[PDB]
Order: structure tokens, then C-alpha cells, then sequence
């Protein structure tokens, strides 16, 4: 039950006729799935690893100029020549300097001048690319059983880790005692790694767009150059200075590491040491619960006394988790657990750790339940020695609805057109929504690519104004809606 | 330079903290604030030009803000 | 899961003694390796931990300038190096483990930290 | 973030219940549930008896119970068999990311 | 960063050539052109917005120019 | 001649001696002894507990 | 029972070890070593020189 204690936990409720549910996993986020007769499970994408990265381009961020040579021509004789001028490891520039009798020419005019310095790279940033077939996502499936940690077991927790690769994208987790779960994942859509570069600078790495990386203004090698003697775009990292038209000097343009760090703002940082681990991905899977079963359903209710060994606490998600221990005769037994009113004549809350059972007597089991908004009483055990605990939930139903709508809108903003697959069970409405969102997201990405959030807000305000002052009601409402949507996206973007 | 193409708007944005997000969220707006503080003369002329260009009130403010944003960032 | 250290070492004061703990039975890279000393007849004393996943470390302020902790991923061995030894450093040195988080960062411990120790190493001076 | 305080010695006749106190500060023991009790027999490495204030490892008897009140955490042994005679060390993960061990206590049992 | 606040408009300019005058004379315009090329979608939307917000051809053209120049710089 | 230094700017720094302190929820802010010193750059944030 | 201290507020204080540093006009800002310690309270102002 790892998904408690994380603020991004999200609840998927229900499966389809086929016993499957579509869930989108994310690295920061966590998913808790609850089905009628299936146990509650916690799914988290922990590791995304890109393997066998190939370098496509090396950029120079700190250059050096060493052997400066110059050649001068007298006026009306054209441009001079240097043999270093057609050497590719030399950066050269042609200019004009005043010439005359003092200079040694004999004619009065502009004399051509050329200066060359050898370009040497002292530090570079490797932009690597990974084939989409080499992504290996790692997921952990932990059955939300309530069992505590076991030292003797080879696996201390009963969470099972399953690796999903693009070729072997179908895998089943065998949760001991709970049957098995099958993940039908789609790695090829999680991230488009044919438009991404794994940009590793000195000791740090980022996941960046590939056209952005190919359009950087720095000297670059093609990536297969071991010698590094043919830098391209060398003039972006040097400056040629000709003041007063008397001399010409060329100097290096300074370590560009800080400028690159400033240019990397808005790029997610990813580890690129001891493997290419990305902790920013999302993965879409189809969860099949048909072979997943509740543990201990053929047990009898416990008749003994329970003591709380860990005081009831409220998680960030509006549920409560308590830890109880058993002092009764029936070794394995179902724990009687209800959330009722003060008079115990109505059931107000629903359990999250479905089928809490007590496998071993001297082994506490911790139960997550969702009490109702307001006052409620957690009853644990049967009448002789029964323990009744009060609790107050400080929210409101309208508040929770607003928070849920905000969370849905936020996931739409993050996983645009893929949020429809976060809790979908099939269905016509889900497919229609996903198709319309795909079309509109294509249009939005076309019309808002490479634009900052302030520009997004400005455009949203302009569009909303245009809609507000519109003669036609249909266009007015459509434009006002577009403006509101782009205002929200600009507010929520760049995180 | 390379710092003038910051990779801010290239999509690809997850629910994970990107590089220099909190720092770099308002840094451009703060730059514009400092520039307008240091160069109030241009702002007055930009306001006059915006007022004289465009008839509707909305038009004038749109022009004024656009000019004051371009000025410092024209580099 | 067994943690094995080196044999007892005797050092003259002012010398540097390096001890080691060999982690078997579990993924070495996924666990953080702590060093705890105990003077004969004194209480235990935490020295520091090495995050074998990526080599990160944190030493107790009492040993920050003297104790050095290093790892050998392939050898699955952790090293405890305490230079500038003094009389007070005569004590049995233990090695205890602690799993690092899913991402190898290791900044929050696990509630069951130091679950498995080593038999300890005796250093005398 | 200094050494936790425990009585030097504790004794109890077999079959009695024996309690050990570990007093820390708002960061050592009163701030976090990183309270673990270690049992060390002479000439041997310490054994993790309790953790998370109350929890005990899989192989640890049920006679060991832990409680924490304010800045003080207590360890209580019920059966108090002869094999329970050992030095009991308390530890806590302090707020600064370090580990502090109590002075330790000894059970004489007889 | 520092690179975002250059020394170009200071008014301390003599006849002597400055630090990167030759290089940086057209860098900003080149960068705007490259941005428009790479991100054509925003250009069309900006043209439509300028046309809608401007009553006269002068207002439309000026607004479109300002929008196009601000979008890359604003990033 | 003889220009007096007006202001020194840092163009390349290095961070070391990193340290962290945490508090449980609703218990205020943690305290680091290094916060007193002004050569330590410090920041306060909240993490899920 | 067992309350946890959330914050601590100063009602009575005292100042000691007052030090000052001055800079000639147009030369920037004065520098004090104690300005780097956060238990020292400091203020920058301009005097006629
Ligand atoms: C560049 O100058 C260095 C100075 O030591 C010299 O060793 C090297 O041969 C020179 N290379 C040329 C002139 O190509
Ligand atoms: C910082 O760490 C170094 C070791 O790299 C140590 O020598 C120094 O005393 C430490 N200083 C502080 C203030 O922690
Ligand atoms: C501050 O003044 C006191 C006397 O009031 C003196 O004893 C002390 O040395 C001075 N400096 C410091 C750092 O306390």
C-alpha cells in the first residue's frame, strides 16, 4: 500500500464488462484501482530507462583559439590567402584595413586582411538519441492488502515490479495470494522518442525536443567524429574584432554553460549517469483484473478484541488509515470494519483496503477507509469488546466535486487527449471525447507551439475579448470558450 | 546567444518539475519591470504612439503593452 | 542477507585504518550502507552512510573530517576509512544497511533501518 | 540532535514486565516515528527488536512492545525470559538526517 | 540571465566598433525569422488576430508585427 | 589611472556542504545551523510526509 | 497533552557589538564582516561625506 502518503494519488473505480480498465500511469503520480470483487491495487511508474543511446550531435560550449595567423593584401589587389583558410580546424575572417606608404603598400585605400585561429573544444554537450524500441518502463504493483512489512521474506513488501518494453508490452504480475494482474501497456505512445534528444551536458542531462537541439547556435560535430577536427558553426563561439580598421583579432566567446542552462529552462531534467533514467514519463496501460481475486474471502469474521496500535490518521486524499491488532481466537479471520453514524443505523463510509483480514494474531493490519464528510464513527470488531472510534472530515461534497473537476482538467492539460484513457472502460462517450480532444489538441499544438505562458495568457485574453464583443452568439460563445481554455492552459503550463 | 532560445514552449511537458521553472516563470516579466523602471522615457512615447494608433480603447492598450514588451526584448 | 566485515585490526595512534563490509544475499546497489561504532563498554555511535546506488554519503559531524566511506559496486563491498586515528577510536565497528527509495536517492530512511548488521570489526590503538 | 537518554541499568524478576525509557528532543524522538530499539548481547552485533516506535521485525517475539509519548519512547518486555538479558539501545533518525543512539540499558532479569 | 539584458541601448556609443556589433546587428531578427519558420502555426493565428483587432491596414500590420516579434522574445 | 573597484560579480560558483532538514506536517519549519551563516544558500519547501 | 512548539517569538531583546563601516561617496557600499552573520542585525544608509 505505497500509494498512501503521496499527494498525487488518484483513484480508479470500476472495470468494464470484460474486467479491464484503462489507466494512464505517471512518474510523480500514483494510481489506486478498486473493483467490486477485486482487491484494491496500487500502480506506480517508478523507472523509465532508455537503453543503447546513440549520439547524433556534439555541441561545443567552451571553445579555445590557439594559433592565430594573419595575411594582408595591398589595396586593389583583392583578398589575401592563408593556407589555414581551407583547413577545417581553423576559423577565418576577411576584412579591410587602411593601407598606405606608412603601412608599406604604395597605394592609398582599403587592403584586404585575413586572420585565422585554430578552434579547439574544451567542453562539449552530447545530444544523444534513443530508439523507441529501447525504452523499458518499470512499474510496481502492490496489492493494497493491509499487511505489514516482513523481514524474513525475500521481498519485504508484497509489491511486485514488472518491466514493460515496447516489444514485450503485455505482462502479468503474480501477486501472491491475490491471483494475477495483467498489464496491456502501450509504450510507443507514452513519449515520442523520435522527436526527443537526451542532452547530457557536464554532469547533468535533460530531455529536450530534437528540432530545438538541432537549431542551437553552437559549434557542433556530427557525433561520429572521434577526432573532433571539423567543428561546424565555429563562428557562433568566436568574435572577430576590427576597431578603427587598423588590425583584426579573433577571440573565443566564453564558456556557454550558463547560457545553455538558461536555454534549458522548460526542459525536464533526466538522469544520464549509470543508465538513461527518465523520471518524467507517463505510460498508458489496459489493466485486466479477470484473474485477480480477493484473499481470504472464504474466512469467518473475527470474534475477538482489536486494539489500535497506530492512531487513526487522515491522508491527504480524504481517507483515513488506522492500524489495528487482533487478540482473538480465530487465527485467520475477516476483520469487521464499518463506518456508521453515531446510532450505527446507517453505513456512511466505504472501505479502501477491501476485505481486511488478520492472517497472523501478533501481526497488525492497517486499514485505509474513506469516511463521509462530517462526523462518522469507525467501528472495529464485534460487540463483546468492540472498539468504536469517532472521526470528523473537514471538507464538503461540493468542495470535493470542485477539486475532482480541477484534477480532471489538470490531467487533461498535462496528458492532453490521453486523459480520456486514464479511467476509461470503453464506451461511446469516451471515444467521442477522445477523438474531439485529439482534433482540438492537434489544432492547439499547431497554433501554440513554442510560445511562453505569458504569451498564452495574452492570446487568451485577446480571444476572450473578441468573443465577448461578437455579433454572432455562436461565434461569441465559441471564442469565449477558446479564450477561457487557453487562459487556463497558460496558467497551468510550464511546470 | 543560445540562452535566447530557451526551450520554454516546445510541448513535451509532463507533471514533473522542469528545469528552472519557478525561477524562470516570471523572470522575463521582472526583466520588463526593471527595464521600464530604468527607461520611463520610452514608455511615455510608446503610450502616446499607442493612443494615436488605433481608434478603440482596447486597441490602444494592446499596442502599448506589445511595444513595451518588444522594446526591452529586442536586444 | 548477510553482511561480512574484515578481520580485527590493531593500529598505532595517528595511523589510518580502513575496514570493509561485504553485502551478500541482496542487491548491493539498492541499499545504503551505514557505519556504526561502539567503544568497549560504551553506547553505539552512528558515523555515516554510503548510498551504494550512486556513492552519495553523509557523515556524522563527529567524523566529518576523518571518516571516509566508499563503495565497490562490482565487489559489493563498502569501505570505512578512519584516518588520523587516536586512543579513543578503539571500538568495534559495525555495518548496517537501509534500503534507498525507488530512485536510489536515499534521503528518507525506511522505518526498519539497520535491520541487518555485520558481526563488527574491532580496531585497537 | 544528541545522544538519547536511557537508564544505565534495568532489572526485573522472570515473568514480570520491564519498561525502558528513551528520552529525546523535538527532533530525535518527539518529532518523528523513527524510534527503533536494538538488543545487543555481549560480544555480538545489535539486533533490531522494534522499529516505527511499536513495530517489530518478523522474527521478533510478541513480548516486545514499544510506546512513544511526547519526547519519550518506551520499550516494555512482558515475559522477561533469561534470554531477554542484554543491552538495549534506542535510536532515532533526527530531523537533520542523522542517527542518534541512546546510551543503552542492561536487563539483569534475576 | 545576464545575456537577456544586453548593453545595446546605453547611449555610450563612439565611432569605435563595439563588442559584438557585427555579429549581433541581425541576430535578433534572424532568430525571429527562424522562430516563424519553425512554428508556422502561431504566425497564421497572429495574422488573424491582428486582422480582427485592427480597423485599418496600418493597425493590422503593426499589431501583427508586434505579435510576431513578441512571441519568440517573450519565451 | 588608479581605478577603485566598485563591485565584484560572481560568474562561476560552486555549491558544497549540502544539508537538509525536515519537519512533520503542521509543525512549522525545520532549522539548519547553516541558515545562520550567510554564505550558505538555503531554501524552504514542502514535501509530502 | 504533549504539545509541540510551533514557533518562538522574541519580546525582550538586546543589542551588543555595534560596528559600522563607511564608504566614500560614489564608491559603492560599505562592507562589514558581521554582515555575514544572521544573528547580527544590519542596515544600509547614506550619510553626508
Ligand atoms: C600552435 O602553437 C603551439 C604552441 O606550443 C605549437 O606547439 C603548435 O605546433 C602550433 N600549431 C600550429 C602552428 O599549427
Ligand atoms: C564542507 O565540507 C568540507 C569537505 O569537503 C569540509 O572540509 C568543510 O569543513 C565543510 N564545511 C562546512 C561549513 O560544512
Ligand atoms: C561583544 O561585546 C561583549 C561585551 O558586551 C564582549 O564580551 C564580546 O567579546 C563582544 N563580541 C562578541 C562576539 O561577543
Amino acid at each position: 500500500m505505497r500509494c498512501i502518503g503521496i499527494s498525487n494519488r488518484d483513484f480508479v473505480e470500476g472495470v468494464s464488462g470484460g474486467s479491464w480498465v484503462d489507466i494512464v500511469l505517471e512518474h510523480g503520480s500514483c494510481v489506486t484501482t478498486m473493483a467490486k470483487n477485486k482487491p484494491t491495487l496500487d500502480f506506480e511508474l517508478i523507472k523509465t530507462e532508455a537503453k543503447h543511446p546513440a549520439t547524433l550531435r556534439k555541441y561545443c560550449i567552451e571553445a579555445k583559439l590557439t594559433n592565430t595567423t594573419t595575411a594582408s593584401r595591398c589595396p586593389t589587389q583583392g583578398e589575401p590567402s592563408l593556407n589555414e583558410e581551407q583547413d577545417k580546424r581553423f576559423v577565418c575572417k576577411h576584412s579591410m584595413v587602411d593601407r598606405g606608404w606608412g603601412n608599406g603598400c604604395g597605394l592609398f585605400g582599403k587592403g584586404g586582411i585575413v586572420t585565422c585561429a585554430m578552434f579547439t573544444c574544451k567542453k562539449n554537450m552530447e545530444g544523444k538519441i534513443v530508439q523507441p524500441e529501447n525504452l523499458e518502463y518499470t512499474i510496481v504493483i502492490t496489492p493494497h492488502s493491509g499487511e505489514e512489512n516482513a523481514v524474513g521474506q525475500d521481498t519485504g513488501k508484497h509489491g511486485k515490479e514488472i518491466k514493460v518494453t515496447p516489444q514485450s508490452s503485455i505482462t502479468e504480475a503474480e501477486l501472491t495470494g491475490y491471483g494475477t494482474v495483467t498489464m496491456e501497456c502501450s509504450p510507443r505512445t507514452g513519449l515520442d522518442f523520435n522527436e526527443m534528444v537526451l542532452l547530457q551536458m557536464e554532469n547533468k542531462a535533460w530531455l529536450v525536443h530534437r528540432q530545438w537541439f538541432l537549431d542551437l547556435p553552437l559549434p557542433w560535430l556530427p557525433g561520429a567524429d572521434t577526432q573532433g577536427s571539423n567543428w561546424i558553426q565555429k563562428e557562433t563561439l568566436v568574435t572577430f574584432k576590427n576597431p578603427h580598421a587598423k588590425k583584426q583579432d579573433v577571440v573565443v566567446l566564453g564558456s556557454q554553460e550558463g547560457a545553455m542552462h538558461t536555454a534549458l529552462t522548460g526542459a525536464t531534467e533526466i538522469q544520464m549517469s549509470s543508465g538513461n533514467l527518465l523520471f518524467t514519463g507517463h505510460l498508458k496501460c489496459r489493466l485486466r483484473m479477470d484473474k485477480l481475486q480477493l484473499k481470504g474471502m472464504s474466512y469467518s469474521m473475527c470474534t475477538g478484541k482489536f486494539k489500535v496500535v497506530k492512531e487513526i490518521a487522515e491522508t491527504q486524499h480524504g481517507t483515513i488509515v488506522i492500524r489495528v491488532q487482533y487478540e482473538g481466537d480465530g487465527s485467520p479471520c475477516k476483520i469487521p470494519f464499518e463506518i456508521m453514524d453515531l446510532e450505527k443505523r446507517h453505513v456512511l463510509g466505504r472501505l479502501i483496503t477491501v476485505n481486511p483480514i488478520v492472517t497472523e494474531k501478533d501481526s497488525p493490519v492497517n486499514i485505509e477507509a474513506e469516511p463521509p464528510f462530517g462526523d462518522s464513527y469507525i467501528i472495529i470488531g464485534v460487540e463483546p469488546g468492540q472498539l468504536k472510534l469517532s472521526w470528523f472530515k473537514k471538507g464538503s461534497s461540493i468542495g470535493q466535486m470542485f477539486e475532482t473537476t480541477m484534477r480532471g482538467a489538470k490531467r487533461m492539460a498535462i496528458l492532453g487527449d490521453t486523459a480520456w484513457d486514464f479511467g476509461s472502460l470503453g464506451g461511446v462517450f469516451t471515444s467521442i471525447g477522445k477523438a474531439l480532444h485529439q482534433v482540438f489538441g492537434a489544432i492547439y499544438g499547431a497554433a501554440f507551439s513554442g510560445v511562453s505562458w505569458t504569451m498564452k495568457i495574452l492570446i487568451g485574453v485577446v480571444i476572450t475579448w473578441i468573443g465577448m464583443n461578437s455579433r454572432s452568439t455562436s461565434l461569441s460563445v465559441s471564442l469565449v470558450l477558446v479564450g477561457v481554455v487557453t487562459l487556463y492552459l497558460g496558467v497551468m503550463v510550464q511546470a | 546567444s543560445v540562452a535566447l532560445v530557451p526551450h520554454v514552449g516546445m510541448g513535451l511537458e509532463t507533471r514533473t518539475e522542469t528545469w528552472m521553472s519557478s525561477e524562470g516563470a516570471w523572470k522575463h516579466a521582472q526583466r520588463i519591470e526593471t527595464w521600464v523602471l530604468r527607461h520611463p522615457g520610452f514608455t511615455i512615447m510608446a503610450a502616446i504612439l499607442a493612443y494615436t494608433i488605433g481608434t478603440t480603447y482596447f486597441q490602444r492598450v494592446l499596442i502599448f503593452i506589445l511595444l513595451t514588451a518588444v522594446a526591452p526584448s529586442m536586444t | 542477507v548477510q553482511l561480512v566485515e574484515s578481520g580485527a585490526e590493531v593500529k598505532k595512534p595517528g595511523a589510518s585504518v580502513k575496514v570493509s563490509c561485504k553485502a551478500s544475499g541482496y542487491t548491493f546497489t539498492s541499499y545504503a550502507m551505514h557505519w556504526v561504532r561502539q567503544a568497549p563498554g560504551q553506547r553505539l555511535e552512528w558515523m555515516g552512510w554510503i548510498n551504494a546506488g550512486n556513492g552519495n554519503t553523509k557523515y556524522s559531524q563527529k567524523f566529518q573530517d576523518r571518516v571516509t566511506i566508499t563503495r565497490d559496486t562490482s565487489a559489493s563491498t563498502a569501505y570505512m576509512e578512519l584516518s588520523s586515528l587516536r586512543s579513543e577510536d578503539t571500538a568495534i565497528y559495525y555495518c548496517a544497511r537501509d534500503k534507498v527509495d525507488d530512485y536510489g536517492d536515499y534521503w528518507f530512511p525506511t522505518l526498519w533501518y539497520f535491520d541487518y548488521w555485520g558481526q563488527g570489526t574491532l580496531v585497537t590503538v | 540532535q544528541s545522544a538519547l537518554t536511557q537508564p544505565a541499568s534495568v532489572s526485573g524478576s522472570p515473568g514480570q514486565s520491564i519498561t525502558i525509557s528513551c528520552t529525546g528532543t523535538s527532533s530525535d524522538v518527539g518529532g518523528f516515528n523513527y524510534v527503533s530499539w536494538f538488543q545487543q548481547h555481549p560480544g555480538k552485533a545489535p539486533k533490531l527488536m522494534l522499529y516505527d516506535v511499536t513495530s517489530r521485525p518478523s522474527g521478533v517475539s510478541s513480548r516486545f512492545s514499544g510506546s512513544k509519548s511526547g519526547n519519550t519512547a518506551s520499550l516494555t518486555i512482558s515475559g522477561l525470559q533469561a534470554e531477554d538479558e542484554a543491552d538495549y539501545y534506542c535510536s532515532s533518525h533526527t530531523s537533520r538526517g542523522t542517527w542518534v543512539f541512546g546510551g543503552g540499558t542492561k536487563l539483569t532479569v534475576l
